[PDB]
């Protein structure tokens, strides 16, 4: 299961210059990548929660899993997006 | 901006998370964080693929531009199996 | 291989096969 390709295409096209083009096969590929990004973080967060017999994956678990797996730079933006969101 | 991110289906994200064998309950916060994370990830992935698109003198970004970027960036090693 | 990711990557391979 994957995020809608329309959503993925719009983020990708913001990333590149106006002039540029993205082949559908490169969009399908980023689609797959994103699902794997999620599953890989989730898997780390989840293995941690089980060790400390915790039944919910919380946001802190995710954020710590990112940090640990070398996505530490994602942490302040995510936190701020949370603040902003449910402010 | 952030609003593009608000359009991302949280249910779809919860459904992916739930594939994991050791995940029963998930806090609401989680899919939200992933929504934004998804945006940051896609952006950096494509910027980095774009380098290879241009080195090859094309204006079209292709699956092998992605594949090259995964190999030149240690943060994308978890993708080795996805993009051979 | 990224040393931070390596163990998680080995596990995920097991999970996806299943
Ligand atoms: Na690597």
């Amino acid at each position: 299961i994957y995020l809608p390709i329309a959503n993925v295409a719009r983020i990708m096209k913001n990333a590149i210059p106006q002039t540029g083009k993205i082949a559908k096969d490169a969009k399908e590929c980023v689609q797959e990548c994103v699902s794997e990004f999620i599953s890989f973080i989730t898997s780390e967060a989840s293995e941690r929660c089980h060790q400390e017999k915790r039944k919910t994956i919380n946001g802190e678990d995710i954020l710590f899993a990112m940090s640990t797996l070398g996505f530490d730079s994602y942490v302040e933006p995510l936190k701020l997006y949370l603040q902003k969101f449910r402010e | 901006k952030d609003f593009r991110v608000q359009e991302l289906p949280l249910a779809r994200i919860k459904k992916i998370m739930k594939l994991d064998e050791d995940v029963k309950m998930i806090s609401a916060e989680a899919p939200v964080l992933f929504a934004k994370a998804a945006q940051i990830f896609i952006t950096e992935l494509t910027l980095r693929a774009w380098i290879h698109t241009e080195d090859n003198k094309r204006r079209t970004l292709q699956r092998n531009d992605i594949a090259m970027a995964i190999t030149k960036f240690d943060q994308f090693d978890f993708l080795i199996d996805i993009v051979p | 291989v990224n040393a931070k990711q390596g163990h998680r990557i080995x596990k995920r391979r097991q999970a996806r096969a299943k």
